């Protein structure tokens, strides 16, 4: 029925877990207990089976471990500054008047490994803008954000006052301060059915080629700028991307990253050098 | 189970099954 | 006679020729765990009779200078044959229980106790900084302890004296929010008391949680004229109710 | 809650086999525990194996671990690393133990689980007083013992605060390592750990097994 | 019927209070008058068994009187206090760049008091943030503030810009200066079937074993820290945090705190060293 | 208004004792009212009690009390506690006395309430003009004297404002105490206070019985 | 495979790879006391899962020089957990045992063990007079006690070492007469014996009459080859079964 | 009664009975 379907989704009572019934002492030639794990397949011994056990109604339930819950929550991906300054000549700038990012998800390492436990996924996202200003000066003047997507293949903006930010065909969303936090949502998008965590593969035969996933990522960039010409108080500006997957599917299991990242788009480990060789959480007994 | 927007993507968080 | 009581616990009777009727604690008779509050799988241990029946703890004498006893459950019944050993070779229990109070006195004593079971009492101490009251002194077995007007010690993790503050900051006078039965000496000689087990959880760890204190405070002094007995014992019964326990080990050696 | 692609269909979704519907799925699956981890061995493969030998004396220990889940070393098991990112748990838990002897080695192990409160068992005597699994090594190679859920709640905390912990496993010979000539007195054992149907994880939570400082 | 349930909860008066009866003199052997509270129950008498009356119908209703009235109001359970500076060395600093608080009902008294009338409670509940801030300087520049919750076991922050802050799992509330009081719920969360406000237990045998309701306390922590990155003026930020309980239940009653609170998560209620023993309302006639 | 935590099923509730609806409930539970408020008794559990003696001369007073439920010595009851909370009331009040003498002493108590408006009554003349019982002490120990809702409005106020209080209790020498020969001359009574069904509290507000400095 | 075999008792589960069946001594599975049976008239404490549940005994070596082993039932369990205390808390018990017997080697060992149950085993002692077996020998607990071939010592007290006359007098070729099992080293690595509570009487005092005595004897020596583990342990799992308990009382101080 | 939220949580007030 779907309104009980509703009914279940509102209480959080939908993935039901099983009850334990009960049992005795059994003597026989059964051995539920005794198995080959060498043939690849988990032990399906239950408690049921070897302890004597009192009839349980179980209330659990396992929504929060869907990976709907476990992935569709917002977390950082970026961080994006901006130095500006009443110089109108230095203003315009790279790094003072506007600033680009290369989409990923691989510069945070607390989303980073939520999801590379797995080998594939598929989903949509929302983007979520934090934008913070830090007034050096005695003032914050005004402050209007232009935050501009350029797909793969675009133009990316060389100046603050470029053609490029007319936005003709790039999508474009613009922040005042006191205005509401931006969102916007990005449909799954790639050339494959679902996106590479991981690719063992390369972009050519020769010795120069890239081989990790760096080779599939085709999210695009994102550019920044200041719309407002300079003021006389100069700001530092902090932008901070959050991403929170949507629809999420996902496939092939893998495990989870036991020591440091170290680099974007790579599975390399090795600290730098001088650097001690890079731990893991096991520790001594 | 109101849309707000054309899109499907725009829609929220997928339920369970 | 409404004046008259019975009660059976396996082997053992407890009777009164002088009653006030009973108290069962929130109107809710004990009973075992139900399939749909239990979250332990193991099949839980029934002891039944051999459990369930009276247990007496250490008389105490009540005079005129008495400010009142208490004692801590389950931790008073932990020596008690079956019941206490049950606590010490399992990791959860849970149980009811049935308590019973007798006084004797003549027709010429005066005097009121009052007798009150005290879910999660949680003791205050007799300092003044954060420190709390020492596992030993919440944990005085069958012989609870005595309230003192004053005492002189350097162990700052003893409990609170202060009865008229119900030893946690509330005022005696409400006391009687809590189930309870008071003893007068002109019309009875005894308080009954049913208590349900009660907790946030359907079992629990019974030498780490005490579920009930149970509190009998001199509301009014004894008196006596000369020539009758100047002191009248206090005689504490006790039998757990529906007992259960679960997951064996290894006896506690505490 | 605008799409910035309007108009844009998705690319098709084809079949890829290994969907994952929830991390239950993965924590149902027999993931190996570290173990031996001394100094010599978090290094290395050794990590996993724990060391039989024919004994001189009777009754003697194999190896002792804490139960908490996300407590070493079940703490970096795939169990744990997903645990770690829970608040609280229960359900019951399935431990598994591989003998890696010869075909002709005999041996007999009792595994024993201690509920909280007493402490770690000093002796096989103590330790069969809980629940135990006494282990025939034969045509089969590996044994399951299955921890319950016991406890005065319906969940515990994956944080390893002794308060909430779920107690202990040790292993301890029952008979003894027996081998005949031309094989080695030595042998392996290899410790796995998973879930139980009865398993959840609530609550989520960053892990605190992984940390970022660049 | 539905809609009568509705009108009634309009109109307040759901929970609806019994008429008075008329009465006359009664000579008889009954005495309503008498009885024995020895028993442990309350004596039945009415004003009607004693009291010749008049026909009185009664408008009264109990509704304010529920637990969902008593508790269910909002009231402040904590301060959050940072001390912001310009000096970017100082800044990123716990008490300067951000605060933590360790999540509990009993640092205010008027709350405590009120939730300490029962021995267990269950219930949802909604967090209310209010924030002040007061410049120091001649200006307030850009104020962005992050509220992280962090569950227990999960690591807490220790810098402003740590990586915990990425809220990867951790659910996270921001602020910006104008933005209306930031509001959400917590579900009821234990390992319990309720929260205990008083615990007769300890986490162990040993000596150094804790006591009072800490040992259940499994609420986790606030952390809080200012987004933006150091500015030249600088101010002094307060953060109060406001509870409302919802869909409550409550058991077994008891008295309500007749001396001062001195301590958290503690029933001590002995003054400080040279501190005149505590007091109470009762006064001397 | 929304969750903090998206699909956190809550811990399932179970059954416990003593569960809760209304305040008014606690309201119904006798609760002891400590009269004897003297600089010598307010420290102790003696306040709680009040002396009876034999007499020399008749018709003396034992004791005198308000009746606005957050006056003291009511204010630190639990009705006046939980009326605290509140700044309206309304509905009778229950007054009950337990007689702690010996078995063979003998008493009769007048028990009188006095309107508003009079004040307290100076002779066992006056008070027996008002709403009164007379009380046999005997093989019943206590004896319950309730105060209509008499009032020119609905509710009252539970601030102790002298224009809208209740008027007093007293408590009279009907005859005298009496006793035997190896009986005490002297004797305790102890009040107490509760609802009646008709109790009502109105206009929730801060309790002014407990303070915070820290 | 008919060589599998798991037995669970309560929180106890055993398993071996390499059985002979198992028997049950007489045909007759352990069950509860009827009310055609019984005499006493208390309620009995059925204890179940607390109670019924495998215990081991300490183990012992097998070598080229050992004569045999025993041990008393229900002696031997007197200080297992729950079934123990039970045992010096009541006047009356009652039970059935599971008794497993463990046994490891390989392919390249030899030696036979047989595996008794017995009745009544009334011991003869070691000396030339009409002097009874002690208390004290009749009573080694969990451990048992070895066979030795010769022993010196004025203790007239003492049971007789003599194992191929059953310790009694008669023949130990007719000892399979009694519930029995073999351990063959060639073919089995454990003994699985099922007792029926059996004796002339209903229930009787478990610190007074043992029922059943358990008697392992080399009737075949172990024979290994150099590089082989010369010595093998034995090892004994019991487990109650059906257990009841009667007469609650002080508990016996022994 | 309309709920906006997902989690039954998010509601309003309990209804006295």
């Amino acid at each position: 029925n779907p309104v009980e379907n509703y009914i279940d989704s509102v209480l959080n009572e939908v993935l039901v877990v099983p009850n334990i019934q009960p049992s005795t002492s059994v003597s026989s030639h059964a051995a539920p207990a005794l198995d080959a794990a060498e043939t690849g397949h988990t032990s399906s011994v239950q408690p049921e089976d070897m302890i004597e056990t009192r009839y349980v109604i179980t209330d659990q339930t396992r929504d929060e471990t869907s990976i709907e819950s476990f992935l569709g929550r917002s977390g950082c991906i970026a961080m994006i500054e901006f130095n500006t300054s009443s110089d109108k000549t230095e203003h315009d700038k790279i790094g003072k008047g506007f600033k680009t990012w290369k989409v990923s998800l691989q510069e945070m390492a607390q989303i980073r490994r939520k999801y590379e436990l797995f080998t594939y996924t598929r989903f949509d996202s929302e983007i979520t803008i934090v934008t913070a200003a830090a007034a050096q000066g005695n003032d914050s003047g005004h402050i209007v954000l232009q935050f501009m997507y350029v797909p793969p293949g675009a133009p990316v903006p060389e100046k603050r006052d470029d053609y490029t930010w007319q936005s003709g065909t790039n999508a474009s969303v613009f922040w005042q301060e006191g205005q509401p936090y931006p969102r916007f949502t990005i449909p799954f998008m790639s050339i494959a059915s679902a996106y590479y965590m991981f690719y063992d593969g390369y972009d050519g035969d020769s010795a120069a080629s890239k081989y990790g996933s760096v080779v599939t990522n085709d999210m695009g960039t994102i550019c920044v700028r200041i719309v407002t010409s300079n003021q006389k108080h100069d700001s530092n500006i902090v932008c901070r991307i959050y991403h929170k997957a949507k629809h999420i599917k996902a496939w092939c299991p893998r495990p989870p990253r036991a020591v440091a990242y170290q680099h974007t788009h790579s599975t390399n480990y090795i600290p730098s050098n001088g650097e001690a060789t890079t731990q893991i959480k096991t520790r001594p007994d | 189970n109101i849309n707000y927007f054309k899109d499907a993507a725009s829609s929220g968080a997928s339920r369970l099954d | 006679s409404d004046r008259l009581i019975q009660i059976t616990r396996g082997d053992s009777t407890i009777t009164s020729q002088d009653t006030a009727n009973a108290v069962v604690a929130y109107g809710v008779w004990p009973s075992y765990l139900t399939p749909d509050d239990a979250t332990a799988i193991d099949k839980p241990t029934q002891p039944d009779t051999s459990s369930n029946r009276f247990y007496t703890l250490d008389s105490r004498s009540w005079t005129s200078a008495s400010s009142g006893w208490w004692w801590k459950l389950p931790d008073a019944l932990k020596n008690m044959g079956i019941f206490g050993e049950n606590m010490f070779y399992h990791f959860l229990g849970r149980s009811g229980y049935t308590i019973h109070v007798q006084c004797n006195s003549s027709k010429f004593h005066q005097g009121l106790l009052i007798v009150a079971a005290i879910p999660e009492h949680q003791l205050a101490s007799a300092t003044s900084g954060n420190v709390s009251v020492g596992y030993n002194h919440t944990h005085p077995g069958e012989q609870g302890r005595e309230v003192v007007p004053s005492r002189t010690s350097s162990d700052n993790k003893r409990p609170s004296d202060d009865s008229w503050l119900n030893f946690d900051g509330t005022l005696l006078g409400n006391l009687p929010i809590y189930p309870h039965q008071y003893i007068n000496l002109r019309t009875n000689n005894s308080a009954t008391l049913i208590l349900p087990y009660v907790n946030a959880v359907p079992m629990d760890s019974m030498l780490r949680h005490n579920n009930w204190s149970l509190v009998i405070i001199p509301i009014c002094p004894l008196q006596v004229q000369p020539g009758g007995t100047q002191s009248i014992p206090i005689t504490v019964s006790i039998s757990p109710m529906f007992s259960e326990f679960s997951g064996p080990r290894s006896k506690v050696v505490f | 809650s605008p799409s910035a692609f309007p108009y844009f269909h998705p690319t098709k979704e084809i079949f890829i086999p290994g969907q994952v519907r929830n991390l239950i799925e993965m924590c149902q699956v027999d993931t190996l525990i570290p173990v031996n981890n001394t100094q010599e061995n978090v290094r290395s493969v050794n990590m996993y194996t724990v060391d039989l030998r024919t004994q001189v004396d009777l009754a003697k220990e194999v190896f002792s671990i804490p139960v908490d889940i996300a407590s070493q070393p079940l703490a970096t098991t795939l169990i744990g690393e997903l645990a770690s990112y829970y608040t609280h748990w229960t359900g019951s838990l399935r431990f598994s133990f591989m003998f890696c002897g010869s075909a002709s080695s005999t041996l007999k192990l009792l595994i024993a689980y201690t509920p909280p409160g007493v402490g770690k068992p000093k002796s096989r005597r103590e330790a069969m007083l809980g629940t135990h699994l006494v282990w025939d090594v034969g045509l089969q190679s590996t044994a399951s013992l299955v921890v319950p859920w016991v406890s005065a709640s319906h969940f515990r905390f994956t944080t390893p605060d002794t308060y909430s912990s779920a107690g202990y496993i040790t292993c301890w010979y029952q008979t003894n390592f027996v081998v005949p000539d031309s094989t080695p007195d030595n042998a392996k054992m290899v410790c796995m750990v998973s879930a139980c149907k009865d398993f959840c994880l609530r609550l989520a939570r960053d892990t605190n097994l992984h940390t970022q400082e660049g």
